[PDB]
């Protein structure tokens, strides 16, 4: 499935 | 269906609840008692097979010649001596259907595994007979595997070249898109993989010879490197292999995607070649913040600047790309790229991702070059020079183009013998031979590099093995932690001996003296940090093994700063995809795929349990696609940061993570300094 | 709609039964009228005109620089001072469309026919003001048309080759194979026509390097070719189009052939690829007597021979072949590959038939090499040799590849002007400067045989309009008479300026002396046999221009074996399509397809009269399908017992035809000493 | 519409 990128993604 | 066959179906056929484990050394016991040995040429003695197969264009005589026969009797009786037994049916079953020396009617075996790792050992010796019987012992303990390349061409006629893996930079002019195709197809010729980078090929749409709209972009290029891979097939056993790498800030890097897509025309379609994407700082940068970003065409910014977009920093230069108006740039979504990447990799697999910024972060030789682009397994990360190719008649700038040769360390037998540093350093010799010994006729810059650069590519295997074979998870710290200690000591040997060998051959690598190794910045945080192992259940595995400390590093450097480097690459880790059966030994330091492996050769199915798999250690066999990939990317990371060059990192997906897990994943490996990422596998 | 369109489109609304020819002429006039005065750029003076397009980048300064002002003042006054006017709607739109120079947005019109006439006579002058005043009479008189390249490119900077077609060698050899891609693609890149010969390439299953069955065979190479022509199509202004050629007793012939089956698999169809057969006699004798034929692997022969299979007599060694056992080869049907051949044609046009044992029992340059194979338009037929391009860093053993400029002769003009001596010197004139001022720097084949062999192309147009104009039918034996005449005399005067070019110039080409001219053979035909016309008719066509005899041909070939040849090869006859509207002539020496060409521009859609059709040659006028093919082919072989090279001879076949008709027509052509056929056209 | 060759073809 395909869904998008959030802002929260890029962090860790 | 043969008797080893059947009792090799015999570990599925569970007994008492458990698997029959102990089939397979029945197996491999009937597979050589009732074919290896009926099937395997017969002479007298050593003298007369060696004189069989020197005369009917086996052997080289070349190499042969250097010794006397005593010292290949010693030799060849060193391999016999251990009486090295295979210990399942798929190692004995791939040595002998791959690497073992067959009649040229191919029905017959000429040669037993003692036989190749005797002739390799007299190949790398190069005349030394006590060298040879070390690298006997080396190679019949299983500490070091050479690569499929070396081991099996090794000391062979017919042999191809014991190099496998290149890398080829692509000007952007028909004459140097035209000598790449030549380059590509004589190499694919030699059965290597050949890896280009087409980021300085101006995109689609732009001038020649001041005429607008006349490039055809980088898909051209690659339908004809697709044709020429196709086309030098390497008689069709193995068809030819070819990467194409494009950065990401490329115009037609969108086109370049779309060639992988299963809905893509087939006029577009490139079936052939691997592609892999070079993403840099500035685009994680753009797509986290959600802003805006451009691609440029290459040739406005080579005009604009006289340099190469992908020769120059984009941390630096995009700002400058975008507000120049004499640029041109189109604009484009990077979170959309981004999971447009991932939807392709879950499709496809495709692209490989290589972190530009976290590869030449670490880079010795960042003042040769920057490493712009990886190679067909995503492991090799060098700095390389593009090669000016002129009109007939016109002399050629030959840059330098990437190659190493592969070998790989048993981390289970290196660990069980305790041999680290010995086992390491032969490796270094036996890697410096086989680059030594290798002269591309047909590829100037590849030549050209090897010679100058003398890289090399020392990697390891059976990390997973060796870990569950020793009570100890994949995902655990203790595993990061063995890993960590295993990589600093290796890669603390490895220095040492291209040292060693530039203080005895009074050379160092071409431009040495601009590297980091020789200005000791490379050093800072091995002098600065102790990388002995923080658990007594890891501490314990490297007892009777002597750990590099601060002081150890420290004296190292000074050892280096007098007498230099020989190598300018040293460590990468590729797959190592079919010897690993022969070793017994899991794949690469990849996490294994399953715990039992069921292939059809044949009309005949087999099954391969990983190496020491038993009921005791069945759970710590975890499979990857079961995994945490953070864990992976952890343990990755924690091995790369002792890998000179890239690691081939394989994702093991399930079919239940969404695009955005895939993405996740990338952007964890960014971010915990991964430098490549090599496939997405979905169970 | 455009006036002058809505006027040409009344040509067709039939009054009082009759088309309106003379709206033609309102059409042109109101075209000029209304777009060309409007769209001309002004300039003052010709000096500021000049001025602007040398600064501008528009012309080649050199060029002009060899003349004083006053003198290119005055050729521009010599090509004005005719005043000339195109006779139809289509003559003017092609020449403003395609050869009239335009600015750099293509919206201005910056040449007239008469200041593109000037430009080119200038050219061809190299610093001779009679010699460019007499160049800009025969242009402007349209007795004599420049190829198109020429015609175009001449005295312009930005400017592709003036030479368009060009023939490579290709050795069996992966060095040669890459070395052809790159050199068609070079000469793609510059516009030119690429044939390939690929009959020395191995079959499909030969070895490599004493491993069996490795080869791909010729399809793999045509696969990589036709990718190479594709991506190097011009700048997309004009997709790359090349020929392949093999010989129909190579193994490959029915894989060649199988690449133009519309049924074909895409992995195997050629689509931007023209293919050519070359057909010894000795097939032919096969497929008459019905006696089962084989095709040879040509790599066997060579081991055998030492030779490649086309570098020797099939008419000879074919027994031989037969009877080695050391030689490989397929049993094939030769009638069913004849079969296979009509068909093929039918449905595509394709293969290009090369008689091969028709071009060399006349070819005078068989000491060079035999002629095996042709361009890719079929007319080009000149001795080759192999090149063989070795690894880098050797040295490349550089052979002989073809390339000749081409000319038209438009032979309504020339037999007006009764000027076939000077329009025929005048033109060779040109051609060899032509080719003295070529230089392709990354063909070294190409520039080695150009320097070398000094071959030009003279060809004839306007041969079917020139008869209907007099009241001759194309079928009839008066036709053929004057075809006959005419052509003598041209072949005549171009043998007579080859030698006093030789004399002047005080050399000949290479391996002059081994040729027949040199031997005195060549003229053996037209010392014993008179080509005057037979006719009354024809022969008052003749009134006031001599007509050489058998007495003129032994002063010539006696002038010719004391000063020897300048050209190894002077006359071929080319299609001529693009610059026959221009000229308005019928195309080369075809008869016309069509009384009326129906042609879309955009929206509108124009309509194109033959030259000179009118009521009272209606009938003179007749179609090539309608008319017999073996009375095309009678004419073709009359004309062409006077060229030295081939002529492109194109069928033009009726739907009701079967494949026997189309067998029966070759075999004819066969019969009848044709060359090559270059198309099979179906209405 | 393929038609065969008759063994006359070949003579004119
Ligand atoms: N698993 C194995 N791996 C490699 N070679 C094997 C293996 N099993 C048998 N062989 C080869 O087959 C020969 C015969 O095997 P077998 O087990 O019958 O030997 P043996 O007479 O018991 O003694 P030994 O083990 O010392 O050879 C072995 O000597 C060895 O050459
Ligand atoms: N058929 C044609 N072919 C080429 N040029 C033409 C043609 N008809 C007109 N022209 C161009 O248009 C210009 C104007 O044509 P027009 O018939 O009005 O001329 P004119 O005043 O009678 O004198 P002249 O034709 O001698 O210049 C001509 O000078 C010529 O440049
Ligand atoms: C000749 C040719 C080039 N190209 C592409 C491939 C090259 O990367 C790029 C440059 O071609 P070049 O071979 O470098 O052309 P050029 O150097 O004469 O012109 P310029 O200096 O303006 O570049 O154009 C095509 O796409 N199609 C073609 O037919
Ligand atoms: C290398 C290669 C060659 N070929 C074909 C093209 C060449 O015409 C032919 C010969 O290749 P060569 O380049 O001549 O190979 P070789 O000279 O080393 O081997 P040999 O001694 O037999 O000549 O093989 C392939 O079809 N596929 C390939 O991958
Ligand atoms: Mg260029
Ligand atoms: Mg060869």
């Amino acid at each position: 499935t395909v869904e998008p990128l959030k802002d929260d993604d890029f962090y860790f | 269906v043969p008797k080893w066959i059947q009792l090799n179906n015999e570990i599925m056929i569970q007994k008492d609840g458990k698997f029959q484990f102990d089939k397979d050394k029945e197996a491999v016991h009937s597979y050589f008692v009732d074919y290896i040995n009926q099937n395997t040429v017969f002479f007298h003695n050593l003298k007369e097979k060696l004189d069989y197969l020197v005369e009917n264009q086996y052997y080289e005589e070349e190499f042969l010649s250097l010794y006397s026969f005593e010292d290949i009797k010693e030799v060849f009786k060193t391999a016999y001596a251990k009486k090295f037994r295979f210990p399942s049916f798929m190692s004995a079953f791939k040595f002998y259907n791959d690497y073992a020396l067959k009649t040229n009617d191919k029905k017959k075996i000429l040669e037993r595994y003692e036989d190749r790792i005797s002739i390799v050992a007299l190949f790398f010796a190069n005349g030394d007979t006590e060298k040879a019987k070390e690298y006997v012992n080396l190679m019949i303990n299983q500490e070091y595997q050479p690569s499929t390349p070396t081991f099996l061409n090794a000391g062979r006629k017919r042999r191809g070249e014991l190099v496998s893996c290149f890398l080829l930079e692509v000007n952007d002019s028909l004459n140097d898109i035209s000598r790449a195709i030549d380059i590509s197809m004589q190499l694919s010729k030699l059965g290597g993989g050949v890896s280009l980078n087409l980021s300085k090929l101006r995109a689609k749409g732009e001038a020649i010879k001041d005429v607008e709209n006349a490039t055809k972009g980088v898909v051209g290029v690659m339908k004809l490197l697709d044709n020429a891979f196709r086309y030098a097939d390497q008689m069709g056993q193995r068809q030819g292999s070819g990467a194409a790498y494009l950065n990401i800030f490329h115009r037609d890097i969108n086109d370049f995607l779309d060639t992988k897509k299963i809905s893509a025309d087939e006029d577009v379609r490139v079936k052939t070649l691997s592609i892999g994407v070079v993403i840099p700082d500035k685009f994680v940068e753009l797509a986290r913040e959600d802003k805006a970003a451009y691609v440029f065409y290459p040739h406005t910014i080579y005009k604009e600047y006289g340099q190469h977009m992908d020769e120059m920093d984009m941390n630096e230069m995009y700002d400058k790309f975008v507000d120049n108006p004499r640029v041109k740039k189109e604009k484009i979504n990077p979170r959309k790229l981004l999971e447009k990447l991932a939807m392709l990799r879950s499709e496809s697999g495709y692209p490989y991702i290589m972190f530009q910024d976290n590869v030449n972060k670490v880079h010795a030789n960042n003042h040769i070059s920057k490493v712009k682009f990886s190679n067909l397994c995503s492991e090799v990360l060098q700095a390389s020079q593009v090669s000016s190719y002129t009109d007939y008649d016109e002399e050629d700038e030959i840059g330098l183009d990437i190659s190493c040769n592969l070998g790989s360390l048993n981390i289970l037998n290196v660990m069980e013998h305790k041999s680290i540093e010995k086992t390491v350093k032969l490796a270094t010799d036996s890697l410096t031979h086989v680059s030594e010994t290798t002269d591309i006729r047909n590829a100037p810059a590849v030549r050209r590099a090897n010679k100058a650069m003398k890289s090399i590519g020392l990697g390891a295997m059976n990390l997973h093995g060796y870990l569950a074979q020793n009570g100890i998870a994949y995902e655990s710290p203790e595993a990061r932690d063995f890993a960590n200690t295993f990589f600093m000591m290796v890669n603390f040997y490895s220095i040492q001996r291209s040292a060693e060998i530039a203080k005895e051959k009074g050379e160092t690598f071409d431009q040495y003296e601009g590297s980091t190794y020789a200005t000791g910045e490379y050093f800072d945080k091995y002098v600065s940090t102790d990388f002995s192992p923080k658990y007594e259940k890891i501490a314990n595995l490297f007892e009777g093994m002597h750990i590099p400390t601060t002081e150890d590093w420290k004296k190292l450097k000074a050892f280096v700063a007098e007498h230099g480097m020989y190598h300018s690459y040293r460590l990468c880790i590729a797959p190592t995809g079919s010897i690993s059966y022969v070793q017994s030994s899991t794949a690469s330091v990849m996490p294994i795929m399953e715990r039992i492996e069921e292939r059809t050769y044949g009309n005949s199915k087999t099954y391969y349990p990983m190496p020491g798999l038993a009921s005791n250690n069945w759970f710590f066999y975890k499979e990857a696609y079961d995994m945490d990939m953070f864990k992976v990317v952890d343990m990755i990371a924690t091995i790369q940061q002792h890998i000179d060059q890239g690691i081939s990192f394989t994702l093991f997906l399930k079919d239940t993570m969404t695009t955005r897990d895939l993405n996740r994943i990338d952007l964890y490996a960014h971010h915990r300094g991964i430098k490549t990422i090599y496939y997405a596998r979905t169970k």
